């Protein structure tokens, strides 16, 4: 059924999984026309459908030539988003293929279901974390593809960079999550922590600053601090 | 007029015939029921005083052969048997009239209720739902399960309706599937009607069968068959007019006979909320949505 808190350490275990997150899939800048009225002007997105485990996001990228001519974008998102799920994993070998894929909102269960009628046994899942995917757009090099991509593509990325040669992957996660927490509560402030140093530098394969361990544990007090910090400005605490 | 004559009545039961229903008191000098009218399929039905679990009954036409009841001391139910001997039946019968101890089956000559709930069922058709193949007549009780409730456990004492389930391959055409979910008029139009029922007539029969089960048996999988088969047909946005203007009729009598007391258990507010307010067809049934709006507005 629904994935949380207390069956958290099933992400980490050997059998194959997705989590799949379509929040950046329709994307808009909303503005004034000559006349006054407003309008909408899609940008590209990306799908965002990563393997906990292993770390390897396959990135789909939406160019903005797939709504052209269409009606009621948001709800054709989600099913073109379960159309393109569904694709990789028919294009997947059988034994790469997950045995479960948990969406990250409510609303991709009924897309993805029709879409994987052909796999009755891959379960379709829901969560309730609350997890910060939709900040994947703040990763620089992520971002740069997306914006960049004059048509549709696939771009596969390790999201942990090398981490998982010196953490586990429940531990990458948990870093991946408080990485990505930050970006979306303070974007400035957050890129400011990753890259206020430039003697640590971002190798051209990865995605991440190439912080040493001891390095790594101050980052991420820096975030929490950050995420504490701005829950006060927000809340007046 | 057909007579559905009784052996006696050694239990006291609640006996329904069609939408009427009446008391029988244990022992009490009862030889059945009269004056039934010939053309329509019937439903006599039971409710034993002693224990209300288990209202069981029998889809029957009398044009089908000559039926009456006998109690089954072993088995503790009244069972529908045939007599053959047309001869042997109408001697038997004639004197249990002369003594006039049957019930009269109660209709008002402006009440077109029974047809109305039953225009397109079929007893031949109710034969191939209910599979007894010996008997001319079909036994139904509040227990029996669906063939699609056995696949989420007796094979021969099921309800056989058409299996519906949106979520299936045969609902979903490859490279259709975003407008075939949001949109079943190719499940409807081209899978169920052209493909497994042949025509309209066919499927408002069995959804016309499905409520009845429901409504006179309390009968969950029925229940879910007749919800199913409107919200196939309110979620469509492509059904031919005269289908739409018959549903709305077989629903407002649905919805009139229904009793009050049961709407509760028998309406499932969901696919009601959404087949007259959100669907395709929210427009369509305006009879149904008067008489829903007048009758059951808590629902709503
Ligand atoms: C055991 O009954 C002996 C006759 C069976 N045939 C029947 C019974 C009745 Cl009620 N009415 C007509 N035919
Ligand atoms: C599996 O059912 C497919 C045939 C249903 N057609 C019917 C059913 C009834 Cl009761 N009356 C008339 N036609």
């Amino acid at each position: 059924g629904a994935m949380n808190s207390s069956n958290y350490a099933e992400l980490f275990n050997n059998d194959i999984k997705l989590f799949v997150d379509d929040t950046n899939v329709y994307r808009v800048t909303v503005h004034k026309t000559f006349e006054g009225n407003v309008a909408t002007k899609a940008i590209n997105g990306c799908i965002f459908t990563l393997n906990p485990k292993t770390g390897h996001l396959f990135l789909k990228i939406i160019h903005t030539s797939v709504w052209a001519g269409q009606k009621r974008l948001s709800q054709l998102a989600k099913w073109k988003t379960a159309e393109e799920v569904s694709a990789l994993v028919r294009s997947l070998p059988k034994e790469e293929q997950p045995k479960q894929i948990i969406v990250t909102r409510k609303a991709m269960l009924d897309p993805l279901e029709v879409h994987m009628l052909d796999f009755p046994n891959i379960a379709i899942r829901p969560t309730e974390l609350r997890l910060p995917f939709s900040a994947a757009m703040s990763i620089d090099k992520l971002s740069d593809v997306v914006m960049k991509a004059t048509e549709p593509q696939m771009v596969l990325f390790n999201i942990y960079d090398d981490w998982l040669d010196r953490i586990s992957s429940y531990t990458a996660f948990s870093r991946l999550t408080l990485l990505l927490r930050a970006l979306k509560t303070n974007e400035e402030s957050a890129k400011m922590i990753l890259l206020s140093d430039p003697t640590i530098t971002i190798k051209s394969y990865h995605l991440w600053p190439s912080f040493t361990d001891e390095q790594w544990i101050t980052i991420e007090s820096q975030m929490r601090d950050l995420i504490l910090t701005e829950y006060g400005r927000k809340y007046n605490v | 007029m057909n007579t559905v004559p009784f052996t006696s009545a050694p239990i006291e039961v609640t006996i329904g015939i069609d939408q009427y229903s009446f008391n029988v008191k244990e022992n009490q000098p009862f030889h059945g029921i009269k004056d039934i009218p010939i053309g329509h399929v019937h439903v006599i039905h039971f409710q034993h005083a002693d224990n209300s679990s288990m209202r069981y009954g029998y889809w029957f036409d009398c044009r089908m052969g000559n039926f009456y009841i006998q109690y089954d001391p072993k088995d503790g139910l009244y069972k529908m048997m045939e007599e053959r001997d047309g001869a042997k039946f109408e001697n038997i019968v004639h004197n249990f009239k002369e003594r006039q101890m049957m019930v009269s089956y109660p209709k008002i000559d402006e009440d077109d209720t029974w047809y109305n709930l039953t225009e397109f069922v079929q007893m031949d058709k109710i034969r191939k739902i209910v599979r007894k193949d010996e008997n001319q007549f079909s036994y139904v009780d509040s227990s029996m399960t669906t063939v699609q409730e056995n696949e989420l456990s007796d094979p021969a004492h099921s309800l056989n309706y058409t299996v519906i389930n949106f979520k299936s391959r045969e609902a979903i055409r490859p490279g259709h599937e975003m407008e075939d979910f949001l949109d079943k008029s190719y499940y409807l139009n081209t899978v169920m009607l052209q493909g497994i029922f042949k025509n309209s007539s066919n499927y408002f029969g069995e959804l016309q069968f499905a409520f009845l089960n429901a409504m006179f048996f309390g009968n969950y999988g029925s229940s879910l068959q007749w919800h199913a088969m409107i919200e196939l047909i309110c979620s469509s946005a492509t059904v031919p007019k005269h289908m739409l203007d018959k549903l709305d009729e077989i629903l407002y009598y649905q919805i009139k006979t229904l009793p009050e007391q049961y709407s509760d258990i028998l309406l499932n507010e969901r696919v009601w909320n959404i087949c007259l307010y959100s669907s395709f067809q929210k427009n369509s049934l305006h009879n149904t949505e008067k008489i829903m709006e007048n009758k059951y507005p808590e629902l709503l």
